[PDB]
């Protein structure tokens, strides 16, 4: 399962973070620090793959804000990164032209998103449409 | 089934329904839900294959009834995209992990070796990932990639960097290792100041 | 800028 | 524009829509089609080329072209897969050696891109006798429940006998048709 996803800016500003691993908030800090100085301190010919703290630490952001994963190493990592896009694809359609500001604007519904989507780092809606339609149904309720 | 043993014999009875179910997805390679980039169910099939590796790892019944799965899908598959090279690492990796014929250990060996070739750092990562995770196993197939392991550590990638040199390390036996000092000395003195620790 | 571009660009 | 006369035409019914006649040899496709097109089970000659008919129903005009089952047939499908809307697939119940053989067909065909927007229509063919199986058996045979994308109905015909065409019609055309 994903330890920890959070999503942070080329600048270093995080616009999200949802870990699944109960950790202090000063080591979280911490950890979240060393992963965006990593992410920071990485090139376009890294293959996006960093063994941190022996965790998949997998950077892949399409825009200027990243996207960082942690998940042990008992799985393959291209499934990370195409969870990650697939998550990335849902949030799009459930937004519309998502960009950096309506991310910071729209956090509470990207966190229910990413909940209603992945539990406990776990992929729990396989499907693109069924999980869009959740959320909608959801939001229209009040 | 990974936290206890116990049920182990219990779920490999399913392995029958588990390799329809996976012959089924592979069939319908078509889907509007699940279905990116031309993979149907992708998250489906990874992991199915995870269950066939882990299931029947030190059987002989468990790895022959989804032997056929495995080479099905070892051939049906296209990894031009993320999620089939993902997929096929997955197959891969089920196959080595499991006692599988001589026919999938050189079908995996031989995709490992093609996806090492591959330019793109993931890909090269994964490759390095399975030829380490496939040390022990398979080791004299592992042999043949020699130049490919130690053309890795001058990488310009500091993952595809650590996996070349683990891989050395793990290919390291009675014979090559007076040939193999060399290379590693060569390695720890021109290496980066946090691998020249590790290389030591 | 560099916020308001799309992540995936469709 | 204006589209009067539009309108006009379509309230006394306009659309017509389309069909596919193929399928194994000797599956009941060509006696389908002349009972869906006559009404009648007239035994013909083994279909080498094709079979070019219209059938109206519900004010629809749904043609059907026939294609043989033959090796040297079975090929030709992709040319009267050009500027074709539906496709009607006949299965043969009764023959468990080329069950198989018709199920990849089937597949074949609906493994095409060009043919992605035509709906799945199973017909179990030859089902007058004890051997046939059932629209469900039929269809988890063919895999007719993988079928992503595609709008897949089993149903079983007997072609002696002509019951349940009427109902592939129906299904058709609620399939093709989505208006009241
Ligand atoms: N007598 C009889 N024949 C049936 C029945 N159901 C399916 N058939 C088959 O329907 C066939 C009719 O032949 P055709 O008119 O040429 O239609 P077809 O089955 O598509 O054969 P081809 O045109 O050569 O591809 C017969 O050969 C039968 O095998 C049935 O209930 N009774
Ligand atoms: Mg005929």
């Amino acid at each position: 399962m994903i330890h920890f996803i959070l999503l942070f800016s080329r600048q270093g500003k995080l616009r999200l973070q949802k870990w699944y691993i109960t950790l202090p908030d000063k080591e979280r800090k911490k950890i979240t620090r060393e992963i965006v100085q990593i992410i920071l301190s990485r090139g376009h010919r890294t293959s996006s793959f960093v063994d941190w703290k022996e965790l998949k630490l997998v950077y892949k952001r399409y825009a200027s804000l990243y996207f960082c994963c942690a998940i042990e190493n008992q799985d393959n990592e291209l499934l990370t990164l195409e969870i990650v896009h697939r998550y990335v694809e849902l949030l799009d359609k459930y937004f519309g032209n998502v960009c950096e500001l309506d991310i910071i604007f729209n956090f509470e519904k990207a966190y229910f998103i990413l909940d209603e989507f992945i539990i406990g780092g776990e992929i729990q809606e396989t499907s693109k449409k069924i999980a869009v339609k959740a959320i909608e149904d959801s939001d229209m309720l009040q | 089934c990974e936290r206890s043993p116990d049920m182990l014999a219990h779920f490999r009875k399913l392995v029958p329904q588990l390799v329809r179910i996976l012959k089924n997805l592979i069939m319908s390679g078509y889907s509007p839900e699940h279905d990116v980039s031309g993979i149907s169910d992708p998250f489906l099939q990874v992991r199915i294959l995870r269950l066939l590796r882990i299931l029947g790892r030190n059987d002989d019944d468990s790895s022959e009834a989804m032997n056929d799965i495995l080479a099905q899908v070892a051939t049906n598959t296209e990894t031009s995209k993320n999620v089939g090279n993902a997929i096929l690492y997955e197959t891969v990796l089920t196959i080595m992990d499991i006692k599988s014929e001589s026919g999938l250990r050189v079908l995996a060996i031989n995709i490992l070796g093609r996806f090492l070739l591959n330019n793109d750092k993931n890909i090269r990562y994964v490759a390095l990932t399975s030829l380490l995770k496939t040390v022990q196993t398979d080791h004299n197939a592992v042999q043949r990639h020699r130049s490919t392991i130690v053309d890795c550590l001058k990488d310009l990638d500091v993952s595809i960097k650590r996996r070349a040199m683990e891989l050395s390390f793990a290919l390291v036996n009675g014979n090559n290792i007076r040939g193999m000092m060399k290379e590693l000395l060569y390695f720890l003195d021109s290496c980066e100041p946090e691998f020249k620790a590790d290389c030591a | 800028k560099g916020e308001n571009t799309s992540l995936l660009h469709p | 524009g204006n589209i009067f006369a539009n309108l006009f035409k379509g309230l006394f019914g306009k659309k017509e829509m389309r069909i596919l006649m193929v399928g194994l040899d000797a599956a009941g496709k060509t006696t389908i089609l002349y009972k869906l097109k006559l009404g009648e089970i007239v035994t013909t000659i083994p279909t080498i080329g094709f079979n070019v008919e219209t059938v109206e129903y519900k004010n629809i005009s749904f043609t059907v072209w026939d294609v043989g089952g033959q090796d040297k047939i079975r090929p030709l499908w992709r040319h009267y897969f050009q500027n074709t809307q539906g496709l009607i697939f006949v299965v043969d119940s009764n023959d468990r050696e080329r069950v198989n053989e018709a199920r990849e067909e089937l597949m074949r065909m609906l493994a095409e891109d060009e043919l992605r927007d035509a709906v799945l229509l199973v017909f179990a063919n030859k089902q007058d006798l004890p051997n046939a199986m059932n629209a469900a058996e039929i269809t988890d045979k063919l895999g007719l429940h993988s079928l992503r994308h595609r709008n897949w109905y089993i149903q079983a015909t007997c072609a002696t006998s002509g019951d349940g065409l009427y109902e592939g019609l129906d299904w058709l055309s609620n399939q093709l048709r989505n208006q009241k």
